[PDB]
């Protein structure tokens, strides 16, 4: 509505859908990054004029896809090993010190961590 | 050509001797996003894909403002 | 010295006049390079956001060995310089 | 004076036949094309690294000439001309007498990174960057160099361009 | 040899619990752990604030983040510097994170703008942005160390820009042209008809010299004498006076500081009005026998003063008690004057009163020494200074001027601008200056320009450009020129060169880059003949580019 | 090895005397070929053109004073003499020689960009 869609926020506060054809994404009304620029302004150019906007590339947002996924927990232990979760193909290894009582992500899977104690105090 | 799917895309150029429908679970790819119907190549068509930049403008303009003499 | 060898080296009439080049240090050696323009040296492209640019000496930058030897070079070639002198 | 266009009527690409005469001139746009889409007999310009993927279209794995693709050294006898290869400064001059040469209809494929738009060479003081600063442009095929089965692509997408034309049903709709 | 296992020793260390954020580490291309642990190394095998993004996890110790806060610096305006001296990247900076490589990044040679020390600085720009600001090293001034508000003001200059000309019709400001604007300013200019002291101009803190001489010669060629920057002195000529050069100058300079005993600080905040400066009085307070004492509106500081009092009357029992006799005692005595004191209303008082006591001993002034100096805040004020630009008359500062052109000015509340006034702004932000303008010509920022600016030492620091400046507008003097035609009062100087070369006629240390023409003791001593509550509220509101930067937004 | 048409050899003439009347006879030549250079390129200017075009070409730099860039001076220009009447050079070239090219006041460069 001509206002969050120019504007950079953490969450959304409508619902995204996945046919509005003017969103960042199709999961996502309002951009990711302060410098990036809305979907909405780009296609109001020339060369969108008989352009079909249904066929446009509109990769589901990353920002997204993590924040569904559930935050893995640690028990009776402060380090945290993340190596991409997939082997040897992956980022390198990093260790995540879990002595400050939030959610920390790892360095480049964006996977949160957390201890067996504070397991309800940062759920909430 | 652009119509064959991507798994098998590569079983057809004898890369593989898998085919994709016959992947074991621990190798395929398992995505958070809706895989939907596959798009060939979309030239001479208005579905031609179309670059943009994505990055606003890096200078920002002053919005006129104007308060009256004390 | 007093060789007019612009021409023939071939370059454009406008390094003559219209360029100013600075004789810097960056720590042993001395260096060239070109003062920019003053508009079109970097405009954004409005398709993908190129840093596009007219000023065709942005690139260049000449690694000299001694102070002397630059300023040689440049009255050889007829160059409009200055000389940085870098902080002790 | 008395004057009156409708606004629904559509375009010639989307327009569909309706009478007769819309089924003739259809009739002979499509056995007209079919013979350019057949006899596709493009001209050997074949300038860089580029050129060896070209050869190999006609070497007996591809074979281009089971498509009807015979290439023409003669810019009059080609009526396609594929530009392969790094167009230097000293040779856009020449490119350009070489195409305009050629008798209509007339396309051309660029072929490669250096003839689309540079490519390695593209911060070169005697490369041009890009061919289609000199000639115009109805298919790029990308690559360094793009592999033999990519150009038959491009060929084949360029051939579906040309079975699309509509020369003599535009006389007797658009114009 | 054997001493090579030394480094494979040292190297193999300290790489034993780093983590593996090469790629993800702010600084990554330039940490002097990935090029030391590759020349001499083996081959196989909470936060702190809003500007530095603290990870110890990337330490490798040393404790210089800590070693240099108890020396240096000592809620720090210098804690910043610690970013530059942290090898690895264990302690980055925030604003800049994730931003740039160094491997791309362009430099230049520069200078600050903030404060009248104009410290010598390193810009690294990415095309046609400013991306960060470091220090480059010069003995002379600053030695490698500038406060948190010069190297995090840097995103200022990328909001509340003017790219276009601006013209008010109504109460809202309009995109206009250049044709337009240069046409508006002197179409209105003959409908009110301003008369010889109906004509005003105001020059910023920032605001370049090269634009303050070259509007001189437009406001003379249509006779006006109103002319004079954006303070507050209540004596309508300056209480120093433009007449003599060591009236408003560091004759000692920077260099001539670290040899001083007795160091008087009149109505002033080191901390807060110059941070460069605060620490290195730090740095010799803590060595030496050094004796300052505070005399001036009270405040917090770094270190302990002599403390006195906060009123004027002070002063009067300083320079014949015990306070001014180790004055008289010291070989090389310092006397400080702040950009505060021409603000107050007993500035008259201060320079009389100082003076008598610098014309009475012969200690103070050695051919080797000056005792009094000036300490001003702004990078313009001197500029003025040294080329007269300044009005002499209390009663042309009371006219009710019918067009006031302001260049670069800002803080013109106290000034009174008259409602019905002709206010045409030409500058590069949007702000307070801004609001009261009605044509605005936009001029351009001190990186996207060659400006030659003096400190308040007195020394002549030009500037290299560095980008274009945004949108369409251009050089600050360039526009006078260009509403010089428009008037019919056209100036002959047509290249940067010829802008330089009306320098000349002003003064000889003009045209000196980076060369400090002092006042000789033969002279000087005549200068000082003429003589016989803190200025700054807010540290991160200062300057026109501070009060825009979305950076010090985190700084309140 | 056989040189090609209109070919001299590469010579650093030690006198200041004989390149002056190395030079006088090659404007002659160019003089000579004017005709050509009009039917060999089909230059839209007639002969009368071409030779006006290359005494402005002779005019222009006949002041200079280095004898070692004397000889470098006359090396290049017969340069362009032999690939001018070899025919090297292509068509649109020579038509663009001739067709390359009073300044603006500062107000005039002020308010579209200057340079
Ligand atoms: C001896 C001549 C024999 C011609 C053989 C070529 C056929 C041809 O050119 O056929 C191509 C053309 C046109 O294509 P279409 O598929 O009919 O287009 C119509 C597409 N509708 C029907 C889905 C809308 O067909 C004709 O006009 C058929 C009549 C000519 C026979
Ligand atoms: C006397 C003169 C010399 C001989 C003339 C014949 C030369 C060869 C003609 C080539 C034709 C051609 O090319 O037809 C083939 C092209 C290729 O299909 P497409 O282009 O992708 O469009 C087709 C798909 N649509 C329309 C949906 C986009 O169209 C056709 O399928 C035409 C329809 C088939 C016609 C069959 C019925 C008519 C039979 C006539 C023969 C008895
Ligand atoms: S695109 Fe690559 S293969 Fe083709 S000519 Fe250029 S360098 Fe050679
Ligand atoms: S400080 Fe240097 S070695 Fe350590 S993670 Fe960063 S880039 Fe790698
Ligand atoms: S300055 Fe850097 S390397 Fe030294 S102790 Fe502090 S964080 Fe560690
Ligand atoms: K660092
Ligand atoms: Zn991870």
């Amino acid at each position: 509505s001509t206002k969050e869609l120019t504007t950079a926020r953490i969450k959304d506060i409508s619902k995204p859908d996945e046919n509005n054809l003017q969103q960042q994404a199709p999961n996502r009304i309002s951009p990711w990054s302060k410098s990036q620029k809305p979907r909405a302004e780009a296609q109001d150019n020339v060369r969108f004029a008989v352009k079909d906007l249904a066929k446009q590339p509109r990769p589901y947002a990353a920002i997204d896809l993590i924040y569904k996924q559930p935050i893995r927990y640690i028990e009776h232990d402060n380090v945290a090993v993340c190596d991409g979760n997939g082997g040897a193909q992956g980022h390198p290894k990093v260790y995540i010190n879990l002595d400050q009582n939030k959610a920390i992500p790892c360095g480049y899977c964006g996977l949160r961590f957390a201890q067996a104690a504070f397991k309800e105090d940062i759920e909430s | 050509m652009s119509e064959v799917e991507p798994g098998w895309h590569y079983w057809l150029a004898y890369g593989t001797d898998v085919p994709p429908n016959q992947l074991k679970p621990e190798e395929k790819s398992v995505r958070a996003y809706p895989v939907k119907k596959h798009v060939p190549n979309l030239t001479y068509t208005d579905g031609a894909y179309v670059p943009y930049n994505t990055a606003r403008p890096k200078c920002a303009t002053w919005d006129p403002k104007v308060t009256e003499r004390p | 010295t007093d060789l007019a060898k612009e021409l023939v080296s071939g370059a454009p009439k406008e390094l003559i006049t219209e360029r100013v080049a600075r004789i810097y240090q960056e720590t042993e050696t001395w260096k060239i390079d070109w003062d920019i323009l003053n508009k079109g040296n970097r405009w954004e492209n409005d398709l993908m956001g190129y840093q596009s640019s007219s000023d065709y000496m942005q690139g260049t930058i000449l690694k000299f060995d001694t102070r002397e030897g630059a300023i040689r070079f440049a009255k050889g070639q007829g160059w409009d310089y200055y000389i940085q002198e870098p902080k002790v | 004076y008395s004057s009156d266009l409708p606004t629904d009527i559509p375009v010639l690409s989307k327009r569909p036949h309706t009478n007769l005469l819309d089924y003739t001139f259809t009739t002979f746009d499509k056995m007209k094309n079919w013979a350019r889409k057949s006899s596709f007999w493009p001209m050997t310009f074949g300038l860089a690294c580029c050129a060896v993927e070209m050869m190999h279209v006609s070497a007996p794995r591809y074979d281009q000439d089971r498509l009807g693709i015979i290439f023409r050294a003669s810019p009059r006898q080609s009526d396609i001309m594929i530009v392969a290869g790094t167009v230097t400064n000293k040779m856009a001059p020449a490119l350009r007498q070489v195409y305009d040469q050629m008798p209509y209809p007339r396309w051309v494929i660029s072929m490669g990174s250096c003839a689309n738009g540079g490519g390695y060479y593209h911060y070169s003081y005697s490369v041009v960057r890009g061919v289609d600063r000199i000639v115009p442009v109805d298919i790029y095929v990308p690559g360094c160099p793009p592999t033999s089965e990519a150009l038959m692509y491009g060929v084949f997408q360029l051939q579906k361009k040309m079975m699309d034309g509509q020369t003599h049903r535009m006389w007797y709709r658009s114009y | 040899p054997k001493i090579k296992k030394a480094r494979e020793g040292v190297t193999e260390m300290l790489l034993e619990n780093h983590p593996l954020d090469c790629p993800v580490c702010d600084q990554g291309g330039e940490c002097d752990l990935q090029e030391q642990s590759l020349r001499y190394g083996s081959d196989r095998g909470k936060a702190i604030g809003p500007l530095i993004k603290t990870s110890m996890n990337r330490c490798i110790h040393c404790t210089r983040c800590v070693r240099f806060l108890n020396d240096v610096a000592g809620n720090s305006e210098l804690s910043a510097n610690v970013i530059d001296l942290c090898p690895v990247g264990a302690l980055t900076s925030k604003p800049y994170a994730f931003r740039a490589r160094p491997w791309e990044l362009k430099r230049t040679e520069t200078i600050d703008v903030h404060d009248a020390l104009g410290s010598n600085v390193r810009v690294d720009t990415r095309g046609i942005e400013v991306m960060r600001v470091l220090p480059r090293l010069n003995d002379e001034i600053n030695e490698e160390w500038i406060s948190d508000k010069t190297r995090f003001a840097c995103d200022g200059l990328k909001t509340q820009r003017l790219t276009k000309p601006l013209i008010r019709q109504g109460n809202t400001f309009v995109d206009a042209t250049w044709e337009e604007a240069l046409a508006t300013i002197a179409e209105g200019f003959q409908k009110v008809q301003p008369k010889e002291n109906e004509i005003k101009a105001i020059v910023g803190s920032l605001t370049d010299l090269e634009s303050i001489v070259a509007l001189k010669d437009l406001v003379n060629k249509l006779g006006s004498e109103n002319v004079s920057t954006d303070g507050d002195a209540t004596t309508v000529p300056p209480a120093h006076g433009a007449d003599f050069r060591s009236n408003y100058i560091f004759n000692s300079t920077i260099d001539n500081i670290e040899e001083a005993d007795q160091i008087l600080l009149v109505g002033t905040n080191p901390r807060h009005e110059a941070a460069v400066l605060n620490a290195r009085i730090r740095k010799v307070w803590l060595r030496s026998d050094l004796e300052v004492h505070h005399v001036g509106e009270e405040f917090d500081s770094t270190f302990e003063l002599n403390h006195l009092g906060s009123d004027v009357n002070a002063l009067a029992k300083a320079l014949t008690g015990e306070v001014g006799k180790k004055l008289s005692e010291a070989s090389k005595p310092l006397i400080i004057i702040g950009s505060g004191v021409t603000e107050t209303q007993d500035a008259e008082a201060v320079y009389a009163t100082v003076a008598k006591f610098v014309t009475s001993n012969a200690n103070i002034v050695t051919p080797e020494w000056n005792g009094f100096n000036l300490l001003h805040r702004e990078a313009s004020r001197v500029g003025a200074l040294d080329v007269g630009f300044t009005t002499q008359s209390p009663e042309v500062a009371n006219t009710k001027a019918k067009f006031i052109y302001l260049l670069g000015a800002d803080e013109i509340v106290n000034k009174d601008i008259p409602k019905d006034a002709f206010v045409v702004y030409q500058g590069h932000h949007g702000d307070l200056g801004a609001s009261f303008a009605d044509v605005i010509l936009p001029g351009s920022a001190y990186t996207e320009k060659t400006a030659t600016y003096v400190n308040t030492e007195g020394r002549v620091q030009s500037t290299r450009a560095a980008t274009n400046p945004p949108g369409v507008a251009r050089e600050d003097w360039m526009i006078i020129r260009a509403l010089s035609e428009y008037l019919g009062a056209t100036l002959p100087y047509d290249n940067l060169y010829e802008m330089r070369s009306r320098l000349a006629d002003v003064a000889p240390h003009l045209l000196r880059h980076e060369v400090v023409e002092p006042v000789s003791e033969g002279i000087a001593k005549v200068g000082f003949q003429s003589l016989v509550k803190n200025p700054i509220e807010n540290f991160y509101f200062t300057d026109v580019i501070s009060k825009s930067s979305p950076t010090m937004a985190k700084c309140v | 090895t056989n040189p090609t048409a209109f070919a001299q050899t590469t010579r650093y003439v030690k006198d200041s005397t004989e390149m002056r009347t190395l030079v006088l006879n090659l404007y002659r030549r160019y003089l000579r070929h004017s005709r050509g250079f009009v039917n060999n390129y089909n230059l839209d200017i007639p002969a009368s053109q071409v030779r006006t075009k290359i005494r402005q070409e002779f005019e222009r730099q006949r002041f200079v004073k280095d004898l070692p860039l004397k000889n470098v001076l006359y090396m290049k220009a017969q340069m362009e003499f032999q690939e001018l009447v070899n025919f090297w050079k292509q068509q649109c070239h020579v038509m663009q020689y001739f067709e390359s090219i009073k300044g603006d006041s500062f107000v005039q460069k002020f308010l579209k960009g200057a340079q």
